């Protein structure tokens, strides 16, 4: 605990001093608030007045009384209104002495308390006290205006009406400044509060279950608003007492506020499509309660003696482990220990016995659940001993984009109209009972929409939130409330967006199972059928279950979630609603689709293609073992991209124009001591087994087809031979042989070679091991991890497609691409594990954009959720990275560094990458994230970030293949056999990638080149267009003394110095691609 | 294994005799016994730590681990009847219905009314 | 005439076995008084330069 | 660029115009040559050639030497060309490891041919210096679909069979000779025998293959006494 404790504590103090406040601004606002007290005592009072009296008053006055809805009426205002000198108090992080330097700007509350002799026992009913407060604050604001016009500070002061954390029942006063009391630079604000004294109305009469609006259902929000306004100060005093009792209270408070701010939470009312309610005030309350007790045994789980880190541990673990909503709640006394009860009131219940208040009535159940999920996430990442998570916890703001925070988004336009128009517009009704249960229609619709979506999906999501686009909390002084008219409404929004944390394993299910069946139709089945209406049906299954249920239609373009939410809202909410997410629609459109039967209906998590592929391979695999040879076959291990769920376009029978058509399989024999000991003789022995196997297969399995492709992808081995086999399932594999003598011979060549030759031979051995040895472990772990992480396959597919569109794949290797794409899943922090294609792809792009490979290495924990990298292994990898970067302090020889249990060296898949390529990749990631930030997410942005730039390209060669390869590749906009001539197979095959490979071999000393690997997806409609982009190295672009190994094509400027020969190089390229070259464009 | 399946493997072997034996018995010394036990242990553990459980059964079917054991111990002492006697599961990981369905290589009803 | 580390790295990326470029970088580092850094960059040049350029070695 | 006819280090520039391509709005592919100075018998009568065009093979060399002989009335018979590794695939020979780039060599039949073509290329350099049109246009054996599907050619089983059979036969011959050589009781010229353990195969392999007390005496125990006291 000591090591992490010290590092975490030094980080604590570092961050707090970094974010520390400004005492000059403190004293500035302190003298300003003293002047405010003086102005308050200068304000005169107002006697008992009627509705007509106050109406005339504020009618002749410019200020209008912001009456709560519904407004008071003469027919029922038999009582009256009064204003006296209010008691004055200070509240806030400043009041607790734990303020910070907020860049956005903060505010400190000051409370005005209305007089008891102005009160009556019959005032907490039917908005009597609410209208009292409304007129009280209206008078206060008018006289503040007149005293401001007296003191002549109106030049830079700004006064506006507001709501107490967006509470319409609690309108407050907002004060800000602009450019001697010019506190504008302090970036602070002031909040005038109007409250009630302590024990003004009976708390048990004002309990949430109680009703205090006659017309019977409880009035919980009414109760909480009034009783909080009543007992505001007792919490302040209790918090101060606890702060003085303990030592690190302010430190824990600032940690909490920073963490919640980064998450995107506050004390803002959450009940109306907003994410908040839990903020610093109630956080402090909670810390006080837990140091007061907390256990079910009411024991002191929080001792006053801990440090800030310990207090944060206790609070966050209590939040992650202890339920406050459904099956438990906590109860305490502010004047008596804190005891936990296993009773949950179906809402977060922190209940103070001393004041009979539940503090947490600002909670939606969804908000409580999602906060508990954050709590658990932070527990695991704070118990993580190996990696440090301080940055991931505190130095990141997740609430910057909804599409990154959450998986699915759906925008809905709601042209509801007006209060009367709701009845003909809303399917549901909003009468008196509905008004009293949700005072504000925004609240009513928010609860209704959350309940309908939650019931409509259930298992299909893990978490849900709703946001009304267009919500406001401020309005001018001359208004009774906030007024808006756009969006086909008269309310404080434009439209709505539902947002979804989805369960991937449950997302795709074709049938929304319901309850069972009897002759008597039980309550749950009854409500289910009534809810689903026409969709509901009774259906039977093979086990013989009779259950009401609903079926859907899978699509390759949109989720079953899309269809379900669309129907549910169009039926049970409104008939005029409009629902969409064209972003995800277009993403699924861009993910390639194969030429297979029913591909349009095929879901994205459908691996049926991979599985048919695996099955045919299994057939061939049994054939090879039962074949007989001079040596027994030890094992056959597939290493195919298809086998590891990473091919760009899913394999299709007879689609041999795919580059990934020939998956590779290592074929490892038993250990004979009679191998050749010379390298090429050994390779020829391998070819000898392959030829024997081919003969036997040709004789006894005449249905298969075979030939020999001479591979030399491994440097300085001119004798690699791969047996290509075509299986009548229309698939194709290539076999190569492995041997411990291969390993030993490569090492012996390393040893024997000269030291100036050593690095090249090391690189060759490295390529060997990457292809032959580690690839197997990589594909094993990759498959297993994928099945645990479903969406990984589609996200990495689309990412790899994007890289081909930008022409990086000719240089970045598939293993490296897959490692990067699997990073977000295996390292979800601080987000969730991605649950949609969109969310995953954007998380990948955000990571790659923010990655600083010059300093940050990459260590991946390829494990299932909860063989993990132990501390020693992590230390060793960090040591490897440090030594490597110390040797190469600029990254010239190596840019990226990705390590795993499979790769302790962190080199295998990252070597041989040009620095121009690496920096271009980083630049593209940066430009994509900036474009998303600025233009806002839309399908036009999608097209922009998927189309290539064709910029910073010294030369561009546009070529086109004579035949269309899209159909033969098997991607929809089809072959069904193999050509009788494997030579004709080669004919149909695409050359351009190997062309650019050879050319890069020729000019890598001088030129860097890129192409499109996958034509059928980026070759236009016909799938036949390709482009070669070429850049020239700087000094060869310049000039050098012409010495014997010039390694370039040049034009001599002098009789000893030369300059490079651009147009001759272009001519060489053109002749090389003579048949295919169509257009050339120079710089 | 790599699948997080804690496993226990028992192997046996019997010291056979050469083609020109004349000695009635073919007994090995305790040294040869210990050497062969070490070799068998390292072979088994290397194989089933590089493997996965499905891959483990695929290896264990056509008697290939014991072919390896023979081919490795062929220089200490000539053996016979080398077999992987028994395999025992001990711990299982978190369940995985997707892994099972893939390993085996969705449906509607019939409108009862 | 490279003057920054970025320019030196660009010259080396253009030509890694460039003995003139490595020598210029070493002279610049020695001028900036980084003996250990110059030695490490010389080691990098040894590790990167071609086995064909014996004269450069 | 016109007066630049030869190099002060001796090299002579040999340019080459190129055809006006469709996508291009002539060239001069510059190339250099110098006589070779090698003690090797097979590397004599050789011209060292620099900045060759792609796939500069014997046919291209014959065409160019024919152009030179026809123009300058010289006689020069090429015999064979060396070091034609233009992609970088034969720099290290792993075979003999475990048992001059962007340039080539061109051997001729005699010094008569080599000096005739040397004078011819000198006159070609003069052509570049003065009249750049009387030069020669370089023609590639075109890299196109036919030769690259040839590059994707499925390999001939008969060729592979014969190659493997021959290669194994000679390999086994060499291996067995090494076996007898290393295990045939090697005795030095003077009386010395060499020890080779069983199952070794190569002399090359062999070449590559290549308690006290503290408290016993007087000085000991007396010093222990002295340091302890």
């Amino acid at each position: 605990e000591l090591f992490k404790s010290n590092i975490f504590k030094l980080q604590i103090d570092e961050l707090l001093e970094q974010v520390k406040l400004k005492q000059k601004h403190v004293l500035k606002v302190e003298k300003f608030l003293h002047k405010l007290y003086d102005i308050l005592q200068e304000i005169p009072d107002w006697e008992e007045k009627s509705l007509a009296e106050v109406d005339s008053f504020f009618k002749n006055k410019i200020v209008s009384v912001p009456f709560v809805d519904p407004k008071p009426i003469p027919q029922n205002t038999n009582y009256k209104f009064n204003y006296k000198k209010p008691d004055i108090s200070l509240i806030g992080s400043f009041a607790l002495k734990a303020g910070i330097y907020q860049p956005n700007g903060s505010s400190i509350d000051t409370l005005l308390t209305m007089p008891k002799e102005l009160f009556e026992k019959k005032d907490f009913l039917n908005f009597r006290c609410l209208h009292k407060r409304s007129v009280y604050l209206a008078y206060l604001t008018h006289h503040l205006l007149i005293l401001l016009k007296k003191d002549k500070l109106d030049s830079f002061l700004q006064l506006e009406y507001s709501y107490f954390d967006n509470d319409p029942l609690l309108p407050i006063l907002r004060i800000s400044c602009s450019k001697d009391y010019n506190f504008y630079k302090t970036r602070f604000s002031i909040n005038l509060l109007i409250g009630f004294p302590y024990k003004v109305f009976e708390p048990k009469k004002l309990l949430p279950n109680r009703n205090c609006i006659r017309i019977l259902p409880a009035t919980p929000l009414y109760n909480f608003s009034v009783l909080s306004s009543s007992t505001h100060e007792n919490y302040l005093k209790y918090l101060y007492k606890t702060k003085k009792q303990t030592e690190s209270f302010v430190e824990a408070t600032v940690l909490g506020r920073l963490w919640l701010q980064q998450r995107g939470f506050s004390s803002n009312m959450s009940h109306s499509g907003s994410l908040g309610g839990f903020g610093t005030f109630e956080f402090t309350i909670l810390m006080a309660a837990l140091l007061n007790g907390g256990g079910i045994n009411s024991n002191k789980i929080l001792l006053h003696g801990f440090s800030s880190y310990q207090l944060f541990k206790g609070v966050i673990k209590y939040l992650a482990t202890m339920d406050l909503c459904h099956d438990g709640h906590l109860q305490f006394h502010s004047n008596p220990a804190s005891k936990y009860i296993d009773e949950g009131f179906q809402t977060p219940t922190l209940f103070d016995k001393s004041t009979k208040v539940n503090i947490l009535t600002k909670m939606t159940v969804s908000s409580y659940q999602i906060l508990k999920e954050y709590a658990g996430e932070t527990l695991r990442m704070l118990n993580n001993v190996v990696q440090d998570q301080f940055s991931n916890i505190f130095l990141t703001n997740i609430s910057r984009f909804d599409n990154l925070k959450y998986d699915l988004c759906y925008d809905v336009q709601l042209p509801l109209g007006k209060y009367n128009n709701l009845e003909t517009s809303l399917a549901a009704t909003f009468g008196s009972m509905e008004r009293v249960k949700f005072i504000t229609l925004e609240n009513f619709l928010a609860h209704k929409i959350t309940n309908v979506a939650r019931y409509a999906l259930g298992d299909r999501i893990k978490y849900i939130q709703i946001e009304m686009v267009g919500q406001k909390s401020d309005f001018p002084i001359t208004k009774r409330k906030v007024y808006s008219n756009t969006g086909g409404n008269h309310f404080n929004f434009d439209f709505v967006r539902v947002k979804l944390i989805v369960n991937p394993s449950e997302c795709d299910k074709l049938v929304t199972k319901g309850p069972a069946h009897s002759e008597t139709m039980s309550t749950e089945a009854a409500v289910f059928k009534n809810f689903w209406g026409i969709k509901s049906s009774l259906r039977r299954f093979k086990d013989g279950s009779i259950t009401h249920c609903c079926v859907w239609s899978t699509s390759s373009s949109e989720p079953i979630i899309s269809s379900i939410v669309n129907f549910a809202l169009q039926k049970h909410v409104s008939k005029k609603a409009q629902i969409s997410n064209e972003t995800i629609k277009k993403f699924h459109n861009f993910l390639p689709l194969p030429n297979l039967p029913s591909s349009a209906k095929t879901s994205v998590l459908n691996l049926s293609s991979f599985f048919n592929l695996k099955k045919s391979f299994d057939d061939l695999y049994k054939i090879i073992f039962q074949m007989k040879l001079p040596l027994s076959v030890k094992s056959i291990l597939p290493v195919g991209s298809a086998f590891r769920y990473t091919s760009l376009c899913q394999p299709v029978p007879f689609a041999y124009s795919d580059p990934d058509f020939f998956q590779d399989v290592i074929l490892e024999f038993e250990t004979s001591p009679k191998w050749p000991d010379e390298i090429t003789s050994l390779e020829k022995a391998k070819t000898a087994f392959l030829l024997k196997i081919q003969e036997e297969l040709s004789a006894n399995s005449s249905t298969y087809r075979s030939f020999f492709s001479r591979d030399e992808s491994i440097p300085y081995n001119l004798e690699i031979v791969t047996l290509n086999i075509l299986t009548p399932e229309g698939y194709g594999f290539k076999f190569r042989v492995l041997t411990e003598r291969d390993e030993i011979l490569y090492l012996r060549a390393i040893a024997n070679a000269r030291n100036e030759l050593k690095p090249e031979l090391e690189a060759t051995f490295l390529k060997f091991t990457a292809k032959y040895l580690a690839s197997v472990r990589h594909t094993r772990t990759l498959e297993n991890i994928s099945h645990s992480y479903q969406f990984y396959s589609p996200v990495v597919r689309l990412f790899k497609r994007w890289l081909d569109t930008h022409l990086l794949l000719g240089h970045i290797t598939d293993e490296l691409a897959e490692l990067i794409a699997i990073k977000p899943f295996v390292d979800p922090a601080p987000y969730f594990i991605p649950g949609s294609l969109e969310n995953g792809f954007l998380k990948v792009l955000k990571f790659i954009s923010q990655w600083n490979w010059k300093d940050d290495p990459l260590i991946l924990d390829l494990v299932k959720p909860e063989e993990r990298l132990t501390l020693a292994q992590y230390k060793g990898i960090q040591m490897n990275f440090t030594n490597l970067r110390n040797s190469d302090p600029n990254g010239t020889h190596l840019q990226f560094f990705v390590a795993s249990k499979n790769d302790p060296s962190g080199i295998l898949y990252s070597s041989g990458i040009p620095l121009p390529i690496a920096t271009r990749l980083t630049a593209l990631a940066k430009v994509a994230v900036n474009l998303l930030q600025t233009h806002g997410l839309n399908q036009q942005t999608i097209n922009l970030l998927f189309t290539p730039g064709l910029k910073d390209y010294d030369f561009v060669v546009d070529l086109r293949t004579p035949i269309g390869l899209k159909s033969s590749c098997g991607i929809l906009s089809a072959p069904s056999n193999f050509p009788e001539n494997l030579n004709d197979l080669s004919e149909k095959m695409d050359p351009t990638y190997q062309l650019v490979k050879y050319l890069n071999l020729k000019y890598k000393n001088s030129l860097i080149l890129s192409s499109r690997k996958y034509i059928g997806v980026n070759g236009g409609e016909k799938g036949d267009k390709n482009v070669i982009t070429g850049l020239i190295k700087p000094l060869f672009k310049g000039a050098h003394k012409f010495r014997v190994n010039l390694d370039c094509n040049v034009k001599p400027v002098d009789d000893e110095n030369v300059i490079l020969n651009k147009e001759a190089i272009f001519h060489e390229i053109a002749a090389f691609g003579n048949d295919m070259v169509i257009n050339f464009e120079t710089d | 294994t790599s699948d997080d399946y804690v496993l226990r493997i028992f192997a046996i072997a019997f010291t056979r005799k050469q083609a020109n034996q004349v000695k009635r018995h073919s007994y090995a010394q305790s040294s040869h016994i210990r050497a062969i036990r070490k070799v068998i242990s390292e072979i088994l553990t290397k194989e089933v730590q590089g493997s996965t459980l499905a891959q483990l059964t695929s290896k264990l079917i056509p008697e290939v681990i014991n072919k390896e054991i023979e081919n490795a111990t062929k220089d200490i002492f000539p053996l016979q009847n080398i077999h992987v006697r028994k395999v025992k599961l001990l711990k299982q990981p978190k369940f995985d219905v997707g892994a099972l369905m893939a390993l085996h290589g969705e449906e509607k009803g019939k409108k009862v009314t | 005439a490279p003057e920054s580390v970025a320019d030196f790295e660009r010259l080396l990326i253009g030509n890694p076995n460039s003995s003139v470029v490595w020598m210029n970088y070493m002279a610049f580092q020695l001028q900036l008084s980084e003996i250990e850094k110059a030695r490490e960059l010389a080691e990098r040049a040894l590790k990167t330069i071609n086995f064909r350029e014996e004269a450069e070695k | 660029i016109e007066d630049i006819s030869a190099m002060k280090n001796g090299f002579i520039v040999v340019p080459f115009k190129l055809p006006d391509h469709k996508a291009l709005p002539a060239s001069l592919h510059f190339m250099f040559a110098k006589r070779h100075q090698s003690s090797n018998s097979n590397e004599s009568d050789c011209l060292f050639l620099v900045n060759l065009p792609l796939l500069s093979n014997i046919e291209h060399m014959k065409k160019f030497v024919g152009q030179l002989c026809g123009k300058y009335d010289t006689v020069s018979h090429v015999e064979e060309l060396l070091y034609n590794d233009e992609f970088g695939l034969h720099e290290v020979d792993l075979s003999a490891l475990t048992s001059p780039r962007n340039t080539a060599l061109l051997k001729f039949v005699d010094a008569a041919s080599i000096n005739n073509c040397w004078n011819a290329l000198k006159k070609y350099s003069n052509l570049h210096a003065k009249h750049p049109n009387e030069l020669f246009e370089w023609t590639y054996t075109t890299p196109s679909f036919t030769t690259f599907v040839n590059f994707y050619k499925p390999l001939d089983i008969d060729y592979l069979k014969e190659d493997i059979h021959t290669h194994m036969a000679i390999f086994e011959q060499r291996e067995a000779q090494a076996q007898e050589d290393v295990q045939s009781s090697i005795v030095d010229e003077d009386g010395f025998t060499l020890v080779v353990g069983k199952n070794t195969k190569s002399l090359n392999s062999i070449r590559k293959k290549i308690k006290a007390k503290k408290d016993f005496y007087r000085f000991q125990v007396r010093e222990r006494k002295k340091q302890e006291i």
